[PDB]
């Protein structure tokens, strides 16, 4: 599995996929255009989400030690 | 992936004409109308000319196959692939 600079990446890319087909649905009307629900609860998660069976739990203690890091905090 | 090689070996942003697309319908519709067919020709033809000419895959294929031979095989091969994808 990727690691949190990677997916938050990849989410970034997915909102931008669908904000596109949005702005070309509500092509007649640029620079009024707002964004749906569905784009809003997106970026919502991945603001509050950012990112971050023994191996399973090893990895999830991982990425409990990983919110630690201060660079990963300011961004 | 080719033409963000493209674009990154001219300097250019990779979502620039979408860009110029967008701004150009809201420039056309500050002025209080539609983008008729004419607008959307116009916009194509403006991207062409300026950011994405025709022959980026072709400059990335002659580059990529300098052998004749490698060239001709990998476009026809190119050619029924995608003749295959379209009809599916």
């Amino acid at each position: 599995r990727e690691n949190w600079h990677e997916e938050v990446l990849r989410q970034l890319q997915q909102g931008l996929a669908k904000c596109y087909s949005v702005a070309f649905e509500k092509s007649g009307a640029v620079s009024d255009a707002k964004i749906t629900p569905h784009t809003l609860n997106f970026v919502k998660k991945l603001v509050s989400t950012f990112g971050v069976s023994a191996a399973s739990e090893s990895l999830a203690r991982r990425a409990q030690a990983t919110a630690q890091d201060p660079v990963f905090q300011k961004l | 992936e080719i033409y963000k090689q493209r674009c990154a070996k001219k300097g250019i942003e990779h979502d620039n004409p979408i860009s110029r697309y967008y701004d150009r319908l809201a420039t056309v519709q500050a002025r209080g109308t539609q983008a008729s067919h004419q607008v959307l020709r116009d916009i194509l033809k403006e991207v062409q000319s300026n950011m994405v000419p025709r022959s980026m895959l072709k400059e990335w294929a002659l580059h990529t196959f300098p052998n004749a031979t490698d060239y001709w095989t990998f476009r026809k091969m190119f050619t029924i692939q995608l003749a295959l994808i379209g009809f599916a």
